[PDB]
């Protein structure tokens, strides 16, 4: 049962490493749209910097 | 063991390739002390704008890389491969990728301006070893030399 | 130039600032220049393949007969040595025949390879001078 | 079927130091260490026959009939009386 | 700067001016002194083409 | 340095001659001054010369040896070679490391290959008495040992770049530093060295346990088949190595085999014996003469690898069948076979 | 439930214990089975000493 | 043997203070992988054979052998 056993493992170790690279997908994907719609407290920042009216019609 | 085998025998072929590319740069880009041995003899000047080290003046012997592509072939994306033979490929691929202080020389023909910084006497002794090294196989109907001096 | 037998003048050198006289007999040398590079190997087993060759001959036949001609000087020395000795303990005249015999035999084959390898044949001939020495 | 071990993108993810020593990783040393000495007392490295692989099983075959003749005689003085 | 490039020469080597730093063009630069170049310049003074 | 090699050795031996006969305590004395004296200046002139350092080095053996083999006090016994071969070992490993190869790794190696085993063997014989014939084949056995993993001890012993193995999941194995590559060659010629020095001592171990073992008149026959059998064997490892000096030692473990057993049978009262002893390094003299008046005869191409495999064989059974045979000789089967 | 139900339920539960007391998953050596096989084989060369004694016993008088 | 158990404890403290000053020998990362292999298996075969010494200490085969 060995042979079944390393298997498994074999799988179960490629799972993990790919659910920690799709875990960073997702936190990447995250960090971007908490840098597009901040916390509505954070709004009051905003205006007066560089980044104030940031959105163009190719965003 | 047969793969070791075939890595032997890789090593070996990649061996003669950089021992091949050696003797050739050896061959174009000889010692500075050999240049006042080169004039009168067969080549005198023998570089011509069809060659493929006509104006390169060696600049000393430096770790270049193999000209020659040193590749696996594919099917190593993400799927494991045996340890040891694996470790010996990595160990083939980075060592016998660079050819170890062969001449390697600065492409005048590419260039426009060189600064060449440091102590007077040492920029003066390497800008004297390019110029020799350029005067000394190149005719005077495709080269030139020119000088602005204070003295 | 080079004073002859030993190692070349540098050429930004003088020869007046260089030991020289009239009469030097100078040699025409190369340049002194280091090694171009080295082997650079990565496996351990090569490395020791390759690097031990330039100090390594194989066996082959010259061994063999070297071997052959000091096993068989060997043999010439320790038989005397207990015939001798067997001799004088005893005296069964029997270390005496031996020794003898010995004796005759190598100055026999020390005449024999004479023409064969001349090193071996003056090695026998001269090892002999043990056997003969003892047995008269 | 499944083998692979792909890239870790992840930087916040768990780095696995103190790694032990795999049965693949401590026959690819014996082996390995068998090459060498094989390169070394030989001029081999081809390893299409080991002959010193071949003596040290033969010494430990010795070693087995030792220890086997041992224990044999051994229950033989016992079982019998 | 590819077409342009600095190269510093004052460490017995030449090392060329990249983004950051510099950078080893080469270990052992050569260099030959004036004597030297004034033969070789003397020995080729006989030759001519033009 | 030739006088002073001398003045060393010519020193030791007569103060041994003095200290065993007369028995008066300036033999210790003048052998340890002598004894630490070129001990001292092997470790001072490493520096100022090589080869002298090493050549006093490796003659410096003869008085420590002669020293520690007489520091223990009373009647002379086994504790007296332990300490010789302690002293010996020791100081063969010191002078050893320090210096690059120059043909003295070899000797150091062996003496202390030797010296080692014969410090085990003696130690066993001092713990509790212990019976010629288990001292001989204590003997013969680690010589054995010793031999067979000649190959990867030196391997091991010449501190080689150790293999790189990365197991699943871990990161790259990067390259070793470009120095230990550089250094490679170095290193190579020191596992020669140290291969070499090894198999000596692997033969001088052999021969040692052979003698101990039918030096007596009422040894077994299966002394003899000790002794003729790990001879045979020590022959037959010729094919496996393929250096020079290997080979030699190898095949000449049966020729100083041969000699020292004649040595023996006449150091003893054992004259005809001693005869038979002659007549067979007759016989050991003639195959080697044959052989080099023939080069198709000992060329492996000159035999069908049915032959060349029987001879592989025949190496494997003999070396697999020493060691059971060593224990019948001591009494290990009947005292099992008794309890 | 199948061979394979209770290896695979054994072996997940085999990897949780890797994963609390070693802190790797890979499972590529499991070092946690190789001592808790150790123990038990010490158990059945004890049991298996125990009946050799129990037929030596019946043996001899 | 109280003054033999505190030399016991001497060597224990005289190689955690060995190991501590040394990192390089405190890390079996810096062991050959035979010797890692070895201390594996001495771990094993020592925990393996712990119990049958157990039950030879007290009275089972002694036991089972009047039984």
């Amino acid at each position: 049962t060995e042979e079944v056993d390393a298997e498994r493992a074999d799988y179960l170790r490629y799972l993990s490493v790919v659910r920690d690279n799709v875990r960073a997908h997702a936190a990447e994907q995250r960090a971007a749209l908490e840098w597009s719609h901040p916390e509505p407290e954070v709004l009051a920042t905003i205006p007066g910097t560089r980044r104030q009216w940031e959105r163009d019609p190719r965003d | 063991a047969d793969y070791l085998r075939y890595l032997s025998v890789v090593r070996d072929n990649v061996r003669a390739h950089a021992a091949e590319q050696r003797a050739a740069l050896e061959w174009s880009h000889p010692e500075p002390e050999v240049l006042a041995t080169i004039p009168g003899t067969r080549r005198q000047w023998e570089r011509d704008p069809r060659d493929r080290d006509f104006l390169v003046l060696r600049a000393g012997r430096h770790d270049v890389p193999l000209d020659a592509a040193l590749k696996v072939k594919d099917t190593a994306d993400e799927i494991d491969l045996e340890p040891v033979a694996h470790s010996a490929l990595r160990g083939l691929l980075d060592v016998q990728r660079t050819v170890r202080d062969a001449p390697t020389g600065l492409d005048v023909a590419k260039l426009a301006r060189i600064t060449v910084i440091g102590e007077a006497d040492e920029a003066r002794a390497a800008i004297r070893a390019w110029i020799a090294q350029a005067v000394t196989w190149h005719d005077p109907t495709m080269l030139g030399v020119a000088l602005a001096a204070p003295d | 130039l080079a004073p002859i037998g030993g190692a070349p003048f540098s050429l930004d050198a003088t020869l007046d600032t260089v030991g020289v006289v009239d009469g030097d007999l100078l040699a025409l040398q190369a340049v002194p220049s280091g090694p171009p590079a080295p082997r650079i190997v990565e496996d351990i087993a090569d490395a020791a393949v390759i690097f031990s060759e330039a100090r390594r001959r194989q066996w082959g036949p010259t061994h063999i007969a070297r071997g052959a001609a000091l096993a068989l000087i060997g043999l010439i020395l320790v038989g005397t040595g207990l015939s001798v000795a067997h001799r004088v303990i005893t005296g069964d005249l029997l270390g005496q025949f031996i020794v003898s015999g010995i004796a005759l035999a190598t100055v026999i084959a020390a005449l024999a390879v004479r023409n064969r390898s001349a090193v071996l044949a003056t090695s026998l001939a001269v090892t002999a001078l043990v056997p003969v020495a003892a047995a008269f | 079927f499944s083998s692979r071990t792909p890239v870790n993108e992840n930087p916040d993810g768990v780095q696995y130091r103190r790694g032990f020593v795999t049965r693949h990783q401590v026959s690819g040393w014996r082996f390995v260490m068998r090459r060498i000495a094989s390169g070394v007392a030989l001029h081999d490295t081809r390893m299409l026959v080991d002959p010193l692989r071949t003596q040290s099983r033969a010494v430990l075959t010795g070693a087995l009939i030792l220890v086997t003749g041992l224990v044999g005689c051994f229950i033989f003085s016992l079982f019998r009386p | 700067d590819p077409e342009r490039p600095i190269l510093r020469v004052a460490d017995g080597r030449i090392e060329r001016w990249q983004v950051g730093g510099w950078q080893p063009c080469v270990d052992v630069a050569d260099a030959m002194s004036a004597a030297e170049a004034a033969h070789i310049a003397r020995r080729l003074s006989r030759w001519d083409s033009n | 340095a030739l006088a002073l090699i001398g003045l060393i050795l010519v020193g030791t031996g007569l103060s041994v001659a003095h200290r065993v006969i007369t028995g008066d305590l300036l033999g210790q004395f003048i052998v340890s001054g002598i004894a630490l004296a070129t001990v001292i200046a092997a470790l001072a002139v490493r520096n100022r010369s090589a080869v002298l350092a090493t050549s006093l080095a490796v003659t410096a053996l003869v008085p420590v040896a002669a020293a520690f083999a007489l520091g223990v006090p009373g009647d002379f016994g086994a504790p007296n070679v332990l300490l010789a071969a302690a002293g010996v070992a020791a100081w063969s490993l010191i002078s050893m490391a320090g210096s690059p190869d120059d043909r003295g790794i070899a000797v150091f190696t062996a003496t202390a290959v030797t010296g080692v085993g014969v410090l085990l063997v003696a130690g066993a014989a001092s713990l509790w008495v212990i019976s010629s014939d288990v001292i001989g084949c204590a003997l013969v056995l680690l010589g054995l040992i010793v031999t067979v993993q000649a190959a990867q001890l030196s391997a091991m012993w010449a501190r080689f770049p150790l293999p790189v193995i990365p197991a699943p999941g871990d990161p790259t194995p990067a390259a070793r530093p470009l120095s230990v590559l550089a250094d490679l060659p170095r290193r190579v010629r020191v596992s020669q060295a140290h291969q070499t020095g090894v198999i000596a001592a692997g033969v001088l171990l052999g021969v040692a346990g052979s003698v101990a073992l039918v030096s007596s008149a009422n040894a077994s026959p299966w002394a003899w088949y000790i002794v003729v059998a790990a001879a045979a064997g020590a022959a037959l490892r010729a094919r496996v190595w393929d250096s020079a000096a290997c080979k030699a030692w190898l095949l000449g473990h049966s020729y100083l085999l041969a000699v020292a057993l004649l040595v023996a049978f006449v150091i003893g009262d054992r004259y005809q014996a001693a005869l038979w002893a002659l007549a067979a390094l007759a016989v050991l003299v003639l195959v080697w003469i044959v052989a080099a008046l023939n080069p198709k005869i000992a060329s492996p191409d000159t035999y069908s690898l049915p032959m060349r495999r029987m001879v592989g064989f025949l190496a494997t059974g003999l070396d697999a069948s020493l060691i059971p045979v060593m224990a019948l000789l001591v009494g290990l089967f009947s005292l099992v076979l008794d309890r």
